[PDB]
C-alpha cells in the first residue's frame, strides 16, 4: 500500500463530515474566511479606513457590522500580514482593513475547494457533476463582484464590505454611480433569480398538489419511500392542469429540472458579465437620445430622466461620507435638491 | 359618457351574475370524486 | 338538459383547452380589458400629470420612450384615491392627461389575477387535485396587490402605485428606499432570503435531479429523451442524490423524502414573498425599515458613523431630488 | 401610572403581556416531552 | 431524570432553547442600553 | 381520542386537526384560547396603565387599549385629557380575572371533560353535518352579538355617552340623545364607493351615525339569530355550500380576513370612531396640518396666501380640487377629502374660506396643527419618529400605524387561511385531499387537449 | 396600607400555586378522588381572595 | 446509516457529557467576557475605546493616506 | 435599580412555571 493511496483511503472515508482531497483546500480556507468575518464584525473597526464603526465592540448591531474594505490609499495591495503595509503587526493589519483581503482571498479559495468537493463527491458517489456546474454561478458572482469590480476600480475600498448594511451601501452605490438597474445584464440577472424563485415555488406546489394517494394518513409525507420505483406525483395531471391554466406545461421531468438549474445559474452569469462591465465604469448609465431631447426640450420627462436626477442627488449627498479619503467638501449650496426639501 | 357608463354597468353586472349563479348551481358536485354532499 | 346546465357544464369543463370556470368568466374579460388598454397606452398614451402639478410625464413609445423607459404612468396625485373611470371624465383626452388608463389597467388586472388564483383552485378541484397551488400563487398576487393597491391606499393616492414600466418600476423602488428604507426592513430581507434561497434551491433541486438521471439514452441524443411523458417509473435516482448531498454537507442536512423536499421547495420562496408583500403593505402605513442613524455616539457625544449612516446619506440624496417640483413644505408627510 | 396601592407589583405587570408566547412555546415543550407524536 | 444514567432530550432542548432565547433577549436589550442605543 | 399520528393520521404540526370530531376537547381549546384573548386584554391594559403618563398624549406612549377605553368615554374629559386613571385599571382587572376563569374552564374541557358532547346532551352535542344544530349555534352567537351592539348603544345613550371628537366646544364625552334610526343614511353608508371622497363605511363622521348603525346592527343580529334558530338551511344554501367543520372554519376565516382589512383601513382613515386625541392624527390629518401650519406662519409674515403661486403654477397654500373645492396645496392636494374638528371651522360651502383663514384662526387650531404635523404616522420599526432620513432622537410610531399594519398583515394571512381551508374542505368533502388514486386518476380518463 | 399589600401578595402566590396545580390535577386522573375536592376548595379560596382584594381596594 | 460516530442524541443526553460541559461552555463564556471587560480586545485589535475616536489634537476622521508607513500614521492619528 | 431584578425574577418564575407543569406530568406519569 503506497502512502498516497493510504492517504486517499483516509481522506475519502464515509464519516460524518466528508473531507476528501478537496477538503485540504476547503476547510482551512473556509474556516479562515468565516473566522475572519466573525472576528472583524465582533472586534475590528473601520475607523481608519472609512471613518466608521463596524464591530459589535463599537456598538453596531448585526445589520450594521462589517469586515469593511481597506483604505483607498493602498490601491489593490493584497495587504498581507507580513506585507509592506502591516509589516507583521497584527494590530496595524486589523486597523488598515487587511481582514478584508484575508476574508475575500480565503473565501475565494474556499469556494474553489467547495466546487472541488462537489466534483470529488460526485465522482465518488457516481453521479454527474451538475451541482458543481450549478455552483459556477455563485463563484462567477463572487469573482466578478468581490474581486474584479474593485480590481477595475481604483482600490479595494470600492469593493463591497462583508456586512449587511455594507452590502446595502454597495447596492445603493451601484445604483447612484452606475445606474445598475438600467443595465440589461442586471435585468437578466433579476429575471433569472425571480424565475428561479418562481420555478422553485411552482414546482414544489405542483408536486405537493399532484401527489398520488399512496397512504392512508392525512399526513401525505409518510406515503413516500426513497427506494420506490414509481413517481410520487402525477406528471400527467400536473401537465393537464398547467396546460389549461397557463397555456403551456412541462411534459418532460428531466427538461423541467434542467430548466430549474438553467434559469438562476444563467441569471448569475449574466449579472456577473454586467458587473465586469461596471468594473471599468462601462455602464448602461444613459439613453443619449432622451438626454439630447431633454436638454433641448424642457417639456420632455420620462421615468428614465427622473431616475437620472435621483442618481445625481444620491451621488452628491453620499460621496463626502462614502469616500472620506477624497476629502470631498461639498458646501450646502451646491447640493442638488428639489423645492422645500 | 352616460352610455358608456350604462354599457359597462350592464356588462359587469352580467358577468358578476354569471359568476354568482354558476357558483350557486351545485358547484360542489362538479368534481370527479364523490358528488353527493 | 336545461340551457343553463349546458352552459354550466361548458364553463366547468375539463375538456376545454384553456380552462374557463366561473373564476375564468371574471378573469378573461378583466384580463383582456387590462391587456388591451395596457398595450394601447404603452404604445400611444399622451403624457400623464402623475404628480398633479401640471408636469406631464411622457410614458408611451410614440412620445419618445423606448421599451426600458416606457410606462403606463400612474394616475394624477390630484385624483388621489378617487375612483376615475372614463365616464367620470369630461373627455377622453382629459382622462388620458390625468392617468385614467393606469386606474383602468390596474383595477381590471387585480381582479383578473385574483380570479386567476380562484381559477387555479377551480381547475385543481375539477381535476381531482389537491388544492394549494393557488396558495403558492397568492404570494405574487399579494406582492402585486401591495405595489398596485395597498401602497396607494396607505399613501392616499394612486399616483404612488408602481408604474407599469421598467424604468418606472426602478423609480418606484428608489423613492421607496429614500422614504421607507426598505433594505433595512426585515420583511424585505426575508423576501431577499426567499428569492435568493428559492433560486438556490431551484438550482440545487435541478442540479441534483439532473446529476442523478438514470441512463436511458446514448451519448448522442439529449438526455431529456430518457423520460417519457406519463411513464410510471422514476427518471432519476433519489437515493444517489441523497447520498451525494448528505456527503456534501452532512447526512442529516439532506432530504430523503421527495414530498418533504418539494414541500420545502414550495414553502420557502412563497413565505419569503408573503413576508416582503407584507413589508411593502406595512410601509404603506409608514411603518418603515430600521432607523439606526446616529445610533453610535462616543463618550463626548459625537456621532460615530456606521454603514447605516452612509446608507442614510444615500437615502437623503434620493429623497431631496425626488418629485423635485411637487413639495412646497419642509416635510414629506406622505 | 399604576395606582399607588398597586405599585408593589409593577415589575410583574411589566412581564405579564408576554405570557401568550410562553403558552405557544409550551405547546412545543409538551410536544417534545411526548415525543412529537 | 426518568431513566438510568440518562437525561431526557426534551429537557436538554428546553434548557438550550431558553439559553438561546436569553442571549437573544440580552442582545436585544443591548440595543436599548449602552453602546449603539443612540443615547 | 387519538393523541398520536398512527391513531389519527395527523402529524403533530397539524395536531389540532385531531380535534375536528372531538367536540368536548374542541370546546376546551376554544374556551382556553378565548381565555388567552381576555388575558392579553387584561394584562396589556395593566401594562399600558403602568406605562401611562396621563399628562402626555396616549398616542405618544405606544398605547392601543387605553384609546379604545377612552373612546367609550371612560376616564376622559374635554380634548381627551385623562381625568381618572381608575376606569382603565378596572377594565384591565376585570379582563384578567375573567381570563383566569376562562382558562380554568378551557383546561377542564380540554383535559377532563367528555371528549364528545353528543353522548351527554343533545343541546351542546353538535355534529358538523347536522345543519340545524350548527344554525342554532349561529343563532345563539348572533343573539349575543346583537346584545353586545346594543350594549355599546346603551353605553353611549344611557351610561355617560362616548367621546365625540366633533362636539361643539371641542371633543368631549357626550351622551348621544338622537341616534339616526333612518335606514336610508345607515344603509347608504353601505352603498358608498370604497374610494376617495366616499370611503364606504370608513367615512362615518359622527357619533350619531355610529350609534344608529349599532342599533340597526343589534336589531339585525337579534333578528338573524332568531332566524337561524327557527329555520333550517334552504335548498340553495345546501346545494351551494360545503357542510363540514373545516368548511365552516374557512368561511369564518374569509370573514375574518375581510374584517381585518376593514379595521386596518378604519384605523388609518377614520378619526371619528378613532379620535385623533387618542390615536394621533391620521396620515391625511398630518399632511393637511403641515399645509395649514405653514399657511398660518406665512400669513403671519405678510404673505398673500390666496394669490401666492407656487413654482409649478398651482397655489403654494391654496388650490382647487378636481371638482373645484378650495383645498390646501402641495402634495396634500391628494388628502383634500380629509375632515377634522380643527379644520371644519375654516371650511365654507365652497371649501376653505378665505375670510375665515384671514381672520378666524384660533391659537388652539395652530397648536393642534403643529402637534398633528409633528406626530404624522411615520416611523421606523425601531420606533424612530419622523421621516426615515431623520436621525435617532424621537421615539414615536403612531398607534394608527401599528394597528393598521398589524391588522392588514392579519387580514392577509387569514385570507391565506381561508384559501388553504376552503380548498382543503372541498378536497376532503370530494375525497381527494390525500392525493390522486392511481387506479381512478381522473385525468387518465379525459380526452387529450390537442 | 401594608395589609392590602399582604393580601395582594397572597393572591399572586395562590395564583402561582393554582397555575402549577390546575393542569397537573386535570392531567392526573388516577389521583382524581384526591385532586377534585381540593381543586374545588382551591377555586373557592381563589375566588375569596379576589373579592377581599377588591374590598381592600375600596378600604385602602 | 451511522457512519461510525456516536449519535449526538446519545452524547448530549449523558451525565458525563454534561459534567464536562456544565464547566467548559460557561467558562468559555466567561473567557469571552473577560476578553471584553478587561479591555484586552481594544488593545488586541486596535479598536478605539469610546474616548479615542477623536483626541484633543485631532477632531476629524483619521483616514489613512500613507501607503507604506501606516504605523507612524496611526501613531500620530492616535 | 432593583426593578430589573424584580422583573427578571418574575420573568424567571413564569418561564419556569410551564416546564415545571410538563416536567411534573412527565415524572409522575401524567396523561400527557
Ligand atoms: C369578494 C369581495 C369583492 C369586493 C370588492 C369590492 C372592492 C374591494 C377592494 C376595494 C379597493 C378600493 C380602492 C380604493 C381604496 C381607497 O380609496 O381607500 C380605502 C377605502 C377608504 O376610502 C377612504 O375613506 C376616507 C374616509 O374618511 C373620511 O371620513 C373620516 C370620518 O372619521 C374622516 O373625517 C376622514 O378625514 C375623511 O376623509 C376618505 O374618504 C378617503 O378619501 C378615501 O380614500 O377603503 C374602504 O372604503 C373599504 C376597505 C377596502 C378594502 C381594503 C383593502 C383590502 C385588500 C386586500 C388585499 C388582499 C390581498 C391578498 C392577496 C393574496
Ligand atoms: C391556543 C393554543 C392551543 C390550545 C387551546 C390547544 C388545545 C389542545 N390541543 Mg394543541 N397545539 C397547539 C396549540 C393549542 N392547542 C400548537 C401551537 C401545536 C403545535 C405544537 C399543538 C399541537 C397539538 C397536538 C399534537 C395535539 C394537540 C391536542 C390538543 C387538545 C388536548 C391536549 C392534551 O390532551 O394533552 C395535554 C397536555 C398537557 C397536560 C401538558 C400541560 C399543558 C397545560 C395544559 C398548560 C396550560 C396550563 C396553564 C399554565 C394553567 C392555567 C390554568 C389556571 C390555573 C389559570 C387540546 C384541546 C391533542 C389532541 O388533538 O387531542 C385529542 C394532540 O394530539 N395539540
Ligand atoms: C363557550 C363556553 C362553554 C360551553 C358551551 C360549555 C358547555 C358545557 N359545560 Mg362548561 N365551562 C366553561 C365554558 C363552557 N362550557 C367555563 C368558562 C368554565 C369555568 C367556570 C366551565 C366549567 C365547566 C365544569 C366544571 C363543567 C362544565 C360542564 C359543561 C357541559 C354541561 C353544562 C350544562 O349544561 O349545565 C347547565 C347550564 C346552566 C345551568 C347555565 C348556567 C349559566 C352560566 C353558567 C352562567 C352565565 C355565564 C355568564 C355569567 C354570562 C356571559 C359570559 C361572560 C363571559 C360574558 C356543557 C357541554 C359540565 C360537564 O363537564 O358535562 C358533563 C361540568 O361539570 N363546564
Ligand atoms: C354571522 C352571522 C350569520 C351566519 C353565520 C349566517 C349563515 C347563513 N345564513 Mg344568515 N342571516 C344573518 C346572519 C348570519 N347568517 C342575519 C344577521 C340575518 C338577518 C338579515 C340573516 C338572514 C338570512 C336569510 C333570509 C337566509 C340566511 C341564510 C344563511 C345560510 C346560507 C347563506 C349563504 O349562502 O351565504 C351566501 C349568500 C349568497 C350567495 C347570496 C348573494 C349575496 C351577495 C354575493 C352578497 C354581496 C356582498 C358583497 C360582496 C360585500 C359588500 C357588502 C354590502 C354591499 C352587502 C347560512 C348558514 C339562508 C338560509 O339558508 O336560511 C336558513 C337564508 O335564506 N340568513
Ligand atoms: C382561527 C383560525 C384557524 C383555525 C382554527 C385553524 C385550524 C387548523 N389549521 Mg389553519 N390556517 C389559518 C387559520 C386557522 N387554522 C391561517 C390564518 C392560515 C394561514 C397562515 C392557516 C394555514 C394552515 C396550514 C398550512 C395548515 C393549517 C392546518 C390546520 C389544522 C391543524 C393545525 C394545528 O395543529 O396547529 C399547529 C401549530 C403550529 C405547528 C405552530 C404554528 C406557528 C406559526 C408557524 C408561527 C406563529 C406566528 C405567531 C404570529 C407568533 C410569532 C412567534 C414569533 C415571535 C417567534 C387545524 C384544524 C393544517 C391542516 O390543513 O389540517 C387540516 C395545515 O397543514 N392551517
Ligand atoms: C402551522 C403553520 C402553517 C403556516 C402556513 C405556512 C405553511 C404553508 C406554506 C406553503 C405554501 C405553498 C402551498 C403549496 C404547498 C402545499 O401544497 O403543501 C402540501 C403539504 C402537504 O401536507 P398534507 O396534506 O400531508 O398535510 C396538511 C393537511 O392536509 C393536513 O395536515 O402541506 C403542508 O406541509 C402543511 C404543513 C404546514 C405546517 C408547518 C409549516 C410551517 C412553515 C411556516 C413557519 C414560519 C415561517 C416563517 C418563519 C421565519
Ligand atoms: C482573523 C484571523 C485569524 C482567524 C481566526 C479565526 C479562524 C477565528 C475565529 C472565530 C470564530 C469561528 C468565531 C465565532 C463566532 C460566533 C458567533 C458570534 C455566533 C453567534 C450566534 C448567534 C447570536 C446565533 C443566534 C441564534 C440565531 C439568530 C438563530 C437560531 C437561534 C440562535 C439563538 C442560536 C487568525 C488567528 C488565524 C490570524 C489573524 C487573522
Ligand atoms: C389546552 C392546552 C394548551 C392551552 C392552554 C391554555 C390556552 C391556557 C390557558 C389559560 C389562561 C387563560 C389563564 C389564565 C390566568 C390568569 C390569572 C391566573 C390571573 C390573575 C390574577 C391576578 C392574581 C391578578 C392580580 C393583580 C391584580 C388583582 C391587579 C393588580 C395587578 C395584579 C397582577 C397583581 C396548550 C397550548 C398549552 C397545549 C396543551 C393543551
Ligand atoms: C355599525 C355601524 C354602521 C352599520 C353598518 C351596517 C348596518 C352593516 C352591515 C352589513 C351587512 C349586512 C353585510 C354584509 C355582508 C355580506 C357578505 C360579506 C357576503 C357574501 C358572500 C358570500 C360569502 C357569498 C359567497 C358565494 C357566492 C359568491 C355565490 C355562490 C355561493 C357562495 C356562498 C359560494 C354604520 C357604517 C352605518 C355606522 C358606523 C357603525
Ligand atoms: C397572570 C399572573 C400569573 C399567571 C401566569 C400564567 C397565566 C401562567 C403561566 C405560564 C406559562 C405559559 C409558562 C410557560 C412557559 C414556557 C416556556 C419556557 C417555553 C419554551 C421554550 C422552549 C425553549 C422550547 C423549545 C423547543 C422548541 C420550540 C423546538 C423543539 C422542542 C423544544 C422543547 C426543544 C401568575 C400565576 C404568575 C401570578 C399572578 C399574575
Ligand atoms: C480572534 C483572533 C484574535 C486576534 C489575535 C489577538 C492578538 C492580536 C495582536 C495583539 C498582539 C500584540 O500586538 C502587536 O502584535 C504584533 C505582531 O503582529 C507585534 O509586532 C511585532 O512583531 C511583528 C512580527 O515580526 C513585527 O511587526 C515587528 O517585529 C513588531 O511590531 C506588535 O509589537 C504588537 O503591538
Ligand atoms: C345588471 C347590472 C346592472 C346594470 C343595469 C344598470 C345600468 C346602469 C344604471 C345606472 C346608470 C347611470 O347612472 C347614472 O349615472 C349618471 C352619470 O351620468 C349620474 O349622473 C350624475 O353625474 C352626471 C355627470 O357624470 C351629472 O351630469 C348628473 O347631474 C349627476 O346626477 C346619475 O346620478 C346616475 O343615476
Ligand atoms: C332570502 C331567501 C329566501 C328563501 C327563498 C327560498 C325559500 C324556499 C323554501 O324552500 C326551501 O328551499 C328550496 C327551494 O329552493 C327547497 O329545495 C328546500 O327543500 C326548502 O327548504
Amino acid at each position: 500500500r503506497g502512502w498516497f493511496d493510504v492517504l486517499d483511503d483516509w481522506l475519502k472515508r464515509d464519516r460524518f463530515v466528508f473531507i476528501g482531497w478537496s477538503g485540504l483546500l476547503l476547510f482551512p480556507c473556509a474556516f479562515m474566511a468565516l473566522g475572519g468575518w466573525l472576528t472583524g464584525t465582533t472586534f475590528v473597526t473601520s475607523w481608519y479606513t472609512h471613518g466608521l464603526a463596524s464591530s459589535y465592540l463599537e456598538g453596531a448591531n448585526f445589520l450594521t457590522v462589517a469586515v469593511s474594505s481597506p483604505a483607498d490609499a493602498f490601491g489593490h495591495s493584497l495587504l498581507f500580514l507580513w506585507g509592506p503595509e502591516a509589516q507583521g503587526n497584527l494590530t496595524r493589519w486589523f486597523q488598515i482593513g487587511g481582514l478584508w483581503p484575508f476574508v475575500a482571498l480565503h473565501g475565494a479559495f474556499g469556494l474553489i475547494g467547495f466546487m472541488l468537493r462537489q466534483f470529488e463527491i460526485s465522482r465518488l458517489v457516481g453521479i454527474r457533476p451538475y451541482n458543481a456546474i450549478a455552483f459556477s454561478g455563485p463563484i462567477a458572482v463572487f469573482v466578478s463582484v468581490f474581486l474584479m469590480y474593485p480590481l477595475g476600480q481604483s482600490s479595494w475600498f470600492f469593493a463591497p464590505s462583508f456586512g449587511v448594511a455594507g452590502i446595502f451601501r454597495f447596492i445603493l452605490f451601484l445604483q447612484g454611480f452606475h445606474n445598475w438597474t438600467l443595465n440589461p445584464f442586471h435585468m437578466m440577472g433579476v429575471a433569472g433569480i425571480l424565475g428561479g424563485a418562481l420555478l422553485c415555488a411552482i414546482h414544489g406546489a405542483t408536486v405537493e398538489n399532484t401527489l398520488f394517494e399512496d397512504g392512508e394518513d392525512s399526513n401525505t409525507f409518510r406515503a413516500f419511500e426513497p427506494t420506490q420505483a414509481e413517481e410520487t406525483y402525477s406528471m400527467v395531471t400536473a401537465n393537464r392542469f398547467w396546460s389549461q391554466i397557463f397555456g403551456i406545461a412541462f411534459s418532460n421531468k428531466r427538461w423541467l429540472h434542467f430548466f430549474m438549474l438553467f434559469v438562476p445559474v444563467t441569471g448569475l452569469w449574466m449579472s456577473s458579465v454586467g458587473i465586469v462591465g461596471l468594473a471599468l465604469n462601462l455602464r448602461a448609465y444613459d439613453f443619449v437620445s432622451q438626454e439630447l431631447r431633454a436638454a433641448e426640450d424642457p417639456e420632455f420627462e420620462t421615468f428614465y430622466t427622473k431616475n437620472i436626477l435621483l442618481n445625481e442627488g444620491m451621488r452628491a449627498w453620499m460621496a463626502p461620507q462614502d469616500q472620506p479619503h477624497e476629502n470631498f467638501i461639498f458646501p450646502e449650496e451646491v447640493l442638488p435638491r428639489g423645492n422645500a426639501l | 359618457m352616460l352610455t358608456l357608463k350604462i354599457a359597462v354597468y350592464i356588462v359587469v353586472g352580467l358577468f358578476i351574475s354569471l359568476f354568482i349563479f354558476g357558483f350557486l348551481s351545485s358547484d360542489p358536485t362538479r368534481n370527479p370524486g364523490r358528488k353527493d354532499f | 338538459a336545461s340551457l343553463w346546465e349546458q352552459f354550466c357544464q361548458w364553463v366547468t369543463s375539463t375538456n376545454n383547452r384553456i380552462y374557463v370556470g366561473w373564476f375564468g368568466t371574471l378573469m378573461i374579460p378583466t384580463l383582456l380589458t387590462a391587456t388591451t388598454c395596457f398595450i394601447i397606452a404603452f404604445i400611444a398614451a399622451p403624457p400623464v400629470d402623475i404628480d398633479g402639478i401640471r408636469e406631464p410625464v411622457a410614458g408611451s413609445l410614440l412620445y419618445g420612450n423606448n421599451i426600458i423607459s416606457g410606462a403606463v404612468v400612474p394616475s394624477s396625485n390630484a385624483i388621489g384615491l378617487h375612483f376615475y373611470p372614463i365616464w367620470e371624465a369630461a373627455s377622453l383626452d382629459e382622462w388620458l392627461y390625468n392617468g385614467g388608463p393606469y386606474q383602468l389597467v390596474v383595477f381590471h388586472f387585480l381582479i383578473g389575477i385574483f380570479c386567476y388564483m380562484g381559477r387555479q383552485w377551480e381547475l385543481s378541484y375539477r381535476l381531482g387535485m389537491r388544492p394549494w397551488i393557488c396558495v403558492a400563487y397568492s404570494a405574487p398576487v399579494s406582492a402585486a396587490t401591495a405595489v398596485f393597491l395597498i401602497y396607494p391606499i396607505g399613501q392616499g393616492s394612486f399616483s404612488e402605485g408602481m408604474p407599469l414600466g421598467i424604468s418606472g418600476t426602478f423609480n418606484f423602488m428608489i423613492v421607496f428606499q429614500a422614504e421607507h428604507n426598505i433594505l433595512m426592513h426585515p420583511f424585505h430581507m426575508l423576501g431577499v432570503a426567499g428569492v435568493f434561497g428559492g433560486s438556490l434551491f431551484s438550482a440545487m433541486h435541478g442540479s441534483l435531479v439532473t446529476s442523478s438521471l438514470v441512463r436511458e439514452t446514448t451519448e448522442v441524443e439529449s438526455q431529456n429523451y430518457g423520460y417519457k411523458f406519463g411513464q410510471e417509473e422514476e427518471t432519476y435516482n433519489i437515493v444517489a442524490a441523497h447520498g451525494y448531498f448528505g456527503r456534501l454537507i452532512f447526512q442529516y442536512a439532506s432530504f430523503n423524502n421527495s414530498r418533504s423536499l418539494h414541500f420545502f421547495l414550495g414553502a420557502w420562496p412563497v413565505i419569503g414573498i408573503w413576508f416582503t408583500a407584507m413589508g411593502v403593505s406595512t410601509m404603506a402605513f409608514n411603518l418603515n425599515g430600521f432607523n439606526f442613524n446616529q445610533s453610535i455616539l462616543d463618550s463626548q457625544g459625537r456621532v460615530i458613523g456606521t454603514w447605516a449612516d452612509v446608507l442614510n446619506r444615500a437615502n437623503i440624496g434620493f429623497e431631496v431630488m425626488h418629485e423635485r417640483n411637487a413639495h412646497n413644505f419642509p416635510l414629506d408627510l406622505a | 401610572k399604576l395606582p399607588e396601592a398597586y405599585q408593589i407589583f409593577d415589575p410583574l405587570v411589566d412581564v405579564l403581556p408576554v405570557i401568550p408566547l410562553f403558552f405557544l412555546a409550551l405547546a412545543f415543550v409538551w410536544q417534545a416531552a411526548v415525543g412529537f407524536k | 431524570m426518568f431513566a438510568e444514567g440518562r437525561i431526557p432530550l426534551w429537557v436538554v432542548g428546553v434548557v438550550a432553547g431558553i439559553g438561546a432565547i436569553g442571549v437573544l433577549g440580552l442582545f436585544f436589550y443591548g440595543a436599548y442600553a449602552g453602546l449603539g442605543s443612540s443615547m | 381520542g387519538g393523541r398520536d399520528l398512527p391513531s389519527t393520521g395527523f402529524a403533530w404540526w397539524s395536531g389540532n386537526a385531531r380535534l375536528i370530531n372531538l367536540s368536548g376537547k374542541l370546546l376546551g381549546a376554544h374556551v382556553a384560547h378565548a381565555g388567552l384573548i381576555v388575558f392579553w386584554a387584561g394584562a396589556m391594559t395593566l401594562f399600558e396603565v403602568a406605562h401611562f403618563i396621563p399628562e402626555k398624549p396616549m398616542y405618544e406612549q405606544g398605547l392601543i387599549l387605553l384609546p379604545h377605553i377612552a373612546t367609550l368615554g371612560w376616564g376622559v374629559g374635554p380634548a381627551g385629557e385623562v381625568t381618572d386613571i381608575f376606569p382603565f385599571f378596572v377594565v384591565g382587572v376585570l379582563h384578567l380575572i375573567s381570563s383566569a376563569v376562562l382558562g380554568l374552564g378551557g383546561i377542564y374541557h380540554a383535559l377532563r371533560g367528555p371528549e364528545v358532547l353528543e353522548e351527554y346532551s343533545s343541546f351542546f352535542g353538535y355534529d358538523w353535518k347536522d345543519k340545524n344544530q350548527m344554525t342554532n349555534i349561529i343563532g345563539y352567537h348572533l343573539i349575543l352579538l346583537g346584545c353586545g351592539a346594543l350594549l355599546l348603544v346603551f353605553k353611549a345613550m344611557f351610561f355617560g355617552g362616548v367621546y365625540d371628537t366633533w362636539a361643539p366646544g371641542g371633543g368631549d364625552v357626550r351622551v348621544i340623545t338622537n341616534p339616526t334610526l333612518n335606514p336610508a343614511i345607515i344603509f347608504g353608508y353601505l352603498l358608498k364607493a370604497p374610494f376617495g371622497g366616499e370611503g364606504w363605511i370608513i367615512s362615518v363622521n359622527n357619533m350619531e351615525d355610529i350609534i344608529g348603525g349599532h342599533i340597526w346592527i343589534g336589531l339585525i343580529c337579534i333578528s338573524g339569530g332568531i332566524w337561524h334558530i327557527l329555520t333550517k338551511p334552504f335548498g340553495w344554501a345546501r346545494r351551494a355550500l360545503i357542510w363540514s367543520g373545516e368548511a365552516y372554519l374557512s368561511y369564518s376565516l374569509g370573514a375574518l380576513s375581510l374584517m381585518g382589512f376593514i379595521a386596518s383601513v378604519f384605523v388609518w382613515f377614520n378619526n371619528t370612531a378613532y379620535p385623533s386625541e387618542f390615536y394621533g392624527p391620521t396620515g391625511m390629518e398630518a399632511s393637511q396640518s403641515q399645509a395649514f401650519t405653514f399657511l398660518v406662519r406665512d400669513q403671519r409674515l405678510g404673505a398673500n396666501i390666496a394669490s401666492a403661486q407656487g413654482p409649478t403654477g398651482l397655489g403654494k397654500y391654496l388650490m382647487r380640487s378636481p371638482s373645484g373645492e378650495i383645498i390646501f396645496g402641495g402634495e396634500t392636494m391628494r388628502f383634500w377629502d380629509f375632515r377634522g374638528p380643527w379644520l371644519e371651522p375654516l371650511r365654507g360651502p365652497n371649501g376653505l374660506d378665505l375670510d375665515k383663514l384671514r381672520n378666524d384662526i384660533q391659537p388652539w387650531q395652530v397648536r393642534r396643527a403643529a402637534e398633528y404635523m409633528t406626530h404624522a404616522p411615520l416611523g421606523s420599526l425601531n420606533s424612530v419618529g419622523g421621516v426615515i432620513t431623520d436621525v435617532n432622537s424621537f421615539n414615536y410610531v403612531s398607534p394608527r400605524a401599528w394597528l393598521a399594519t398589524s391588522h392588514f398583515v392579519l387580514g392577509f394571512f387569514f385570507l391565506v387561511g381561508h384559501l388553504w381551508h376552503a380548498g382543503r374542505a372541498r378536497a376532503a368533502a370530494a375525497g381527494f385531499e390525500k392525493g390522486i388514486d392511481r387506479e381512478t386518476e381522473p385525468t387518465l380518463f379525459m380526452p387529450d387537449l390537442d | 396600607s401594608i395589609v392590602f399589600q399582604i393580601a395582594l401578595a397572597a393572591l399572586v402566590l395562590f395564583s402561582f400555586v393554582m397555575v402549577v396545580g390546575v393542569p397537573v390535577a386535570y392531567a392526573s386522573p388516577q389521583n382524581w378522588d384526591r385532586s377534585k375536592p381540593l381543586l374545588y376548595l382551591g377555586s373557592g379560596i381563589w375566588a375569596i381572595l379576589v373579592i377581599v382584594v377588591a374590598l381592600l381596594n375600596f378600604l385602602v | 446509516g451511522t457512519t461510525g460516530e456516536r449519535p449526538f442524541s446519545d452524547i448530549v443526553t449523558s451525565i458525563r457529557y454534561w459534567v464536562i460541559h456544565s464547566i467548559t461552555i460557561p467558562m468559555l463564556f466567561i473567557a469571552g467576557w473577560l476578553f471584553v471587560s478587561t479591555g484586552l480586545a481594544y488593545d488586541a485589535f486596535g479598536t478605539p475605546r469610546p474616548d479615542e475616536y477623536f483626541t484633543q489634537t485631532r477632531q476629524e476622521l483619521p483616514i489613512l493616506q500613507e501607503r507604506y508607513d501606516i504605523n507612524q500614521e496611526i501613531q500620530e492619528f492616535n | 435599580n432593583l426593578e430589573p431584578i424584580f422583573q427578571l425574577t418574575f420573568l424567571g418564575l413564569i418561564v419556569l412555571a410551564g416546564p415545571a407543569v410538563v416536567f411534573v406530568l412527565a415524572f409522575r406519569g401524567g396523561d400527557l
